[PDB]
RNA sequence: GCUUGACGAUCAUAGAGCGUUGGAACCACCUGAUCCCUUCCCGAACUCAGAAGUGAAACGACGCAUCGCCGAUGGUAGUGUGGGGUCUCCCCAUGUGAGAGUAGGUCAUCGUCAAGC
RNA sequence: CUCAACGGAUAAAAGGUACUCCGGGGAUAACAGGCUGAUACCGCCCAAGAGUUCAUAUCGACGGCGGUGUUUGGCACCUC
RNA sequence: UCCUAAAGAGUAACGGAGGAGUACGAAGGUGCGCUCAGACCGGUCGGAAAUCGGUCGCAGAGUAUAAAGGCAAAAGCGCG
RNA sequence: ACCAAACCGAUGCAAACUCCGAAUACCCAGAAGUGCCGAGCAUGGGAGACACACGGCGGGUGCUAACGUCCGUCGUGAAAAGGGAAACAACCCAGACCGCCAGCUAAGGUCCCAAAGUUGUGGUUAAGUGGUAAACGAUGUGGGAAGGCUUAGACAGCUA
């Protein structure tokens, strides 16, 4: 009948973009159910969050059946 | 059925409006099947005769780029929409042995005396116009003549019914449809 | 070799982005006309400052 | 008059009326038709006023169609009401015309006892509209 | 490169449909279920013991653009900055430039070994 | 601890003033002005029709474009 | 949770629409298996519809709970 | 003889509909030049502000009404004088250290108030348009490209 309530905007969003360098547990992309996938050598913690596990830079690749976006770092 | 062109050579988007308020010109390409697309300038008066002619739309038309001819057969007319006069044209090379698919008029010859006129209800309604064609370039047809003068009340007109003389098929019963023509009704 | 600029227009109306090409060759006022080394990059500033400025080779 | 049957939603925005008409703007049905040169909103009681005068000045045959439908509500508030308690209720419903588009079409009729019935049409909607013809 | 298997590379120009075709090597159906093992019932599936038969089915190859899928050139829509006008909308200079549709394409291309030439 | 006035004044809290009072404010209402014209008012375009025939002597349904600031408003720029 | 929100985050209105103040000792873990809805044909008391068999499917089903974003190593279903 | 799923063909439309899809804006790296001699970051001392205004471009609400009102992003006022718009915080031009009876320019201008062309060239417009306004009406006029008939006699008028 009245209708105000939204919410407090989560702040989701893609960090550390196509040519960066990472540390070994940072965050890449805080998902909302995965528009991106697990490539080589990240994570994909509790709530599909990417997160990465050695060093090198973000690659954000396509791949294989399906069409999925594959989030791979690779040592370079 | 004779025009007469030029070459154009400028591209782009400031370059092709200033084509038709500075000297009333009218863009062109002529693509075909061994060569390449090429670019054309013609006036807005000499498509504004060929446009208004009956059966212009499927017949062949000879073509002056330079001296260079070439019997030239036209499948688009981008149009402007709100005042209303021609646009670039994007007319097609004529090979001599080549499968050739354009769009054909229609005339209903035969409908001053009808079975479903004079003793029925008397009304006929024109659905389809511009029915298409697959012939061969060395047989045009400028038309097709459909006569409804003897189809009672009723009665409906398919693909079927009418005709495509002398080595015309036609695109939509080489699909599984056969489109209705024209009908016969009550008025009311 | 050098092409010389002339700085025509003010600098007093204009964008943030405008303001800091113009700095960036090396102009502080109108009428003051400078020397560059006409590199790719030093001649990519004036494409955006074109109207600010008289490039009388 | 024409409106939809149910709707999805209830209210919706007042957005802009930008941009020619490409689709839309081409003969299909009839062989004279009504293209509209100006753009403008036209409020579901002018079609109906506009339907009944090329309706009667044929009676004879023919087949019209209508080719604009309004889909969009718009909204009025009433009257010693100040601003700001919600949003008002929905009065009437509007279809959305820019230049270009095809209002009405005929066949089957004359090709200038239509010219003077379009005329009537005119008459009664708020846009300058000309007269077009099979191609 | 040709033959069949296994594992990949690339994800439709590689798909679907129709047609055609293969053995005694491979593979598949097949024969039994006593012996492993299995079925909310059932040797269907799962598994074991095998070589009576077959290439039917399945599976590969080989053809067809009929559906699908890719897709030019030109024009057009929109838009950054600077100016305009009759200023709820557009226009000029300049940089940028789709989507849809058209001409046409497509019955994929490779790599690693093991058994065949 | 429905401390839900959800960063939560205290273990523990309802109302009247036309008998009124102090400090302020045109950061904010009622009167008149200002900008606006939905409404109001005078008009004008198509003309189904009735005026026994005959749309325009007089009216004119369905709908459309303007003018004046005259009353019902909208806003809160001036003045507490 | 969605829209306004201008293709990074953020972002107002007494702006348009909806939900929560919980369940669960398996509705958790693991290993092993397995596919939907719907249409249609045939089949006794059911019949537009129950259970069974069949082809067609190509996720249009499902997700303890709103909507959004997802799901064939199925994040869906069964067993130890 | 009404009606009507479903399917085929043509045909339109959604802020809470997407098989698609830019310009810009954002991030990170690698370089040349310029920075008024610094531009950045960190730690300390001292504050003021937390009533905003209009204009342009995207929007909500409103009657796509208000110098209305709530947002996004640049600009000007606030806290900026000078020249222009007759006078006109917020629009165009340009940012005042002081002195000069010195010169060249910007927007705006050049008959007289009023500083500078009664300048040159090619046409238009007779209404004081210029120097306020809509549907709509009309042998106003200038230009354009096609037509319809015509010395076999057209169009007008005068006679049957
Ligand atoms: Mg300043
Ligand atoms: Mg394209
Ligand atoms: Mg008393
Ligand atoms: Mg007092
Ligand atoms: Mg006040
Ligand atoms: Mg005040
Ligand atoms: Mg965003
Ligand atoms: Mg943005
Ligand atoms: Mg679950
Ligand atoms: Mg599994
Ligand atoms: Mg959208
Ligand atoms: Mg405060
Ligand atoms: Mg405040
Ligand atoms: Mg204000
Ligand atoms: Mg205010
Ligand atoms: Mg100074
Ligand atoms: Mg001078
Ligand atoms: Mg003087």
């Amino acid at each position: 009948t009245r209708n105000g309530r939204d919410s407090e905007s989560k702040r989701l969003g893609v960090k550390l973009f196509g040519g960066q360098a990472v540390k070994a547990g940072n965050i890449l992309v805080r998902l909302r159910g995965t528009k991106f996938h697990a490539g080589y050598g990240v994570g994909l913690g509790k709530d599909h969050t990417l997160f990465a596990k050695v060093d090198g830079v973000v690659k954000f690749e396509t791949k294989g059946a399906f069409g999925r976006k594959y989030v791979s770092i690779v040592a370079a | 059925f004779i025009v007469n062109a030029q070459v154009r050579s400028d591209l782009g988007k400031g370059a092709s409006r200033r084509l038709r308020r500075n000297a009333g010109l009218v863009p062109a390409v002529v693509y075909g099947g061994d060569k390449e697309p090429q670019s054309v300038t013609l006036e807005l008066r000499e498509i504004a005769k060929l446009l208004e002619n009956e059966a212009a739309f499927s017949h062949v038309i000879a073509l002056n780029v330079g001296g260079v001819k070439e019997t030239v057969l036209i499948k688009a007319l981008q149009r402007h929409p709100a005042k209303g006069f021609v646009m670039h044209a994007d007319f097609l090379r004529v090979v001599a042995d080549h499968k050739l698919t354009a769009h054909v008029p229609l005339h209903f010859i035969n409908e001053e005396v009808a079975v479903g006129v004079k003793q029925a209800g008397g009304e006929i309604s024109h659905t389809i116009s511009e029915v298409e064609v697959s012939c061969l370039p060395k047989d045009l047809p400028e038309f097709i003549e459909v006569d409804m003068a003897k189809v009672e009340l009723g009665q409906i007109v398919h693909l079927s019914d009418l005709k495509a003389p002398k080595g015309v098929e036609l695109v939509q019963l080489a699909h599984g449809n056969d489109l209705a023509v024209a009908n016969i009704h009550a008025s009311r | 070799a050098t092409v010389k600029v002339t700085l025509v227009k003010s600098l007093n109306g204009r964008l943030a982005n405008h303001k800091a090409c113009v700095k960036g060759l090396g102009l502080r006022r109108i009428n003051h006309t400078v020397e560059v080394q006409d590199t790719p990059e030093n001649r990519g500033m004036i494409n955006k400052a074109y109207y600010l400025l008289r490039v009388e080779g | 008059m024409l409106q939809p049957k149910r709707t999805k939603f209830r209210k919706q925005m007042t957005g802009h009326n930008r941009g020619l008409a490409h689709r839309g703007s081409k003969v299909s049905f009839g062989e004279y038709a009504l293209k509209a040169t100006s753009r403008g909103r036209l409020t579901a009681r002018q079609i109906e006023s506009a339907r009944r005068a090329l309706t009667r000045h044929v009676k004879r045959g023919g087949k019209i169609w209508i080719r604009v439908f309004p889909d969009k509500p718009v909204t009025k508030k009433p009257l010693e009401v100040r601003m700001g308690k919600g949003k008002g209720g929905v009065e009437y419903w509007v279809a959305q015309i820019q230049p270009g588009k095809v209002l009405y079409e005929i066949e089957g009729v004359s090709e200038e006892l239509a010219r003077e019935a379009f005329a009537l049409a005119a008459a009664k909607l708020p846009l300058a509209t000309s007269f077009v013809k099979r191609t």
